[PDB]
């Protein structure tokens, strides 16, 4: 978790997090939490990725909210070193595979809607 | 008993209410009939000639219609900017996105900066609606139906922030071949119905309009309907004891006849107000047989609204109020120092319809299937002829001359007609040498 720019984290956070036991690295600017993840990824380094709305939404965010404030080797969410980003998706994580679960849940199964909450 | 009464005890007769191009006299005379008059009537195929090939619609064409209507004028907006992709108005993205669609407003009122929408098209955004925030947009002139091509930032993909505007692009003027620049001066008068006043069926100003016809010898008399108001108070409540079909003939006589000596061309244009002809915008031409082989060479008839060529001279002709409509429906940024009709007409030479505004005003049926064929204006008008329940004016706008010669009748009291003088000068130079010279609205 980071902070916008307006806000501060709340007092004692930090602390108030040690206590209860909580694996929750707090981040100060959203360049660090996004170096954060595209570091964890390097080292998990997954094969396959799962979330919702990914294709078309998040995957993207990200994509730019790295490029935005700089941060340190994007390239790290894919497996193929790489040197400038395109605007240009399914080609960001190459050697990573993603699932979509809203695509895949469709394509499976009827519903009323596919917006995570159904 | 008193009938037209107020309207011939006018002492304002004659007057010039207003001018345009180089200062005349009030000695406006043309040769008559004398030397060359070529009046070819033009547009897409022949702007049709017949009654019409129907007078029921297929939903699943107006859709096809209204949907090249984007895509087209969008097919060329996209070459002139030279823009690389339009986004679907549904995909969300954080990147600065330029969509293409229609505004059109979000209930059955009237469009406001809060309401706005576009609706995409079929190719790109298979009829999408995105609401639009203006609030981030310094200059803008949006009318429901207008074809725009806007840039902003939609992430949601539920909200368009616009950006930019795109500015509407119109159509090249005509070519003027060399045979066009051999041609000498001409004088067109121009006027248009009620052509009688709202208390009598005297059609009093109709006979004083023939006889200026006559003093004045124009070379070209375009004359917009309703020559037999469907709103005439006595026409609506059927109390004539003649036919309407006849009524009309009846008006058409006096007009062709008590100009015969004239040696003017007699170009009439159908009005959706005429009682007696087809209710159904684009109109077809009048209908009548009683015409000796003399009067044949003199009067023409054509559709509503049309492309007509008086002597290499493009001019546009609609007998729709088009601007009372689109300027009902119009919204802007600027309301200090702007104006309002010098830009509702700039939209029309850049929508490149007789009648973009779409969906149409209450009472004025449309029949698209015809409309795509025979509504979209060829060139950029030399000159555009566009009556109007507005005051008169003429200014010129991305080169044209737009004219509206106000209503030669208004109620109980005395209109206006118009005349213009044209001649298309030398060849060469800084191109945009617009071949009419003059006009005056005058009273009458």
């Amino acid at each position: 978790v980071s902070k916008p720019k307006d806000c501060i984290f709340p007092y004692a956070f930090k602390e108030v997090i040690e206590k209860k036991n909580v694996k929750v690295e707090v981040a100060a600017t959203e360049r660090t939490l996004l170096g954060f993840f595209l570091a964890k990824v390097h080292k998990i380094d997954p094969d396959i990725i799962v979330g919702h709305n990914i294709y078309g939404f998040e995957l993207e965010v990200l994509l730019q909210r790295i490029n935005v404030c700089k941060a340190p080797h994007w390239s790290k969410i894919g497996r193929l070193k790489r040197s400038n980003m395109p605007k240009g998706e399914r080609n960001a994580t190459c050697g990573r595979m993603i699932c979509d679960v809203e695509i895949s849940a469709k394509e499976l199964i009827r519903c009323k809607s596919y917006h995570l909450s159904e | 008993a008193t009938p037209s009464q107020k309207y011939n005890s006018r002492s304002n007769r004659g007057e010039v209410v207003t001018s345009f191009g180089l200062a005349q006299g009030v000695s406006w005379s043309g040769r008559g009939g004398a030397g060359n008059i070529s009046l070819k009537v033009l547009g897409c195929p022949e702007a049709l000639t017949g009654s019409y090939k129907s007078m029921f619609q297929k939903l699943p064409d107006i859709r096809e219609v209204l949907t090249c209507k984007i895509e087209e004028l969008g097919s060329e907006l996209k070459e002139h900017y030279k823009i690389e992709a339009f986004t679907p108005l549904l995909a969300p993205a954080q990147e600065p996105v330029t969509l293409l669609g229609q505004i059109g407003c979000d209930s059955n009122g009237k469009l406001n900066n809060k309401s706005v929408i576009l609706e995409g098209d079929r190719e790109h955004s298979s009829g999408a609606q995105i609401p639009v925030d203006l609030s981030e947009l310094k200059e803008y002139s949006l009318f429901p139906g207008q074809v725009v091509i806007m840039e902003g930032i939609n992430t949601t993909g539920r909200k368009l922030v616009a950006t930019k505007l795109y500015e509407g692009v119109p159509l090249p003027f005509y070519q003027p071949t060399e045979e066009d620049a051999d041609f000498e001066q001409s004088m067109v008068l121009v006027a248009c119905g009620p052509y009688t006043t709202s208390d009598s069926i005297t059609y009093d100003p109709l006979l004083d309009l023939i006889a200026v016809i006559n003093h004045d010898r124009p070379d070209v008399c375009i004359l917009f309907g309703p020559f037999l108001d469907a709103k005439h108070e006595q026409v609506e409540n059927c109390l004539l004891t003649s036919p309407f079909e006849d009524i009309f003939k009846q008006c058409l006589r006096t007009i062709i006849e008590g100009t015969r000596s004239s040696g003017s061309h007699l170009v009439f244009v159908p009005s959706l107000r005429d009682v007696h002809h087809e209710p159904v915008y684009p109109q077809p031409p009048f209908s009548y047989s009683d015409l000796s082989r003399e009067d044949k060479k003199q009067v023409q008839f054509v559709s509503e609204p049309c492309s007509l060529s008086i002597n290499g001279v493009i001019f546009g002709l609609t007998s729709t109020d088009l601007l009372f409509h689109l300027g009902a429906e119009e919204i802007s940024s600027s309301s200090g120092t702007s104006d309002r009709f010098s830009r509702i007409l700039k939209h029309i030479l850049t929508q490149r319809s007789y009648y973009p505004l779409y969906p149409p005003q209450e009472d004025m049926a449309i029949d698209y299937e015809s409309f795509y064929v025979y509504a979209q204006l060829p060139v950029t008008p030399d000159v555009l002829i566009i009556p109007s329940e507005l005051r008169y004016f003429v200014k010129d706008v991305l080169g044209c001359v737009c004219v509206n010669p106000g209503r030669l009748t208004k109620g109980q009291v005395g209109g206006t007609f118009a005349r213009l003088y044209l001649r298309r000068p030398a060849a060469d130079g800084a191109e945009r040498q617009s071949p009419c010279i003059a006009v005056q609205v005058v009273r009458i």
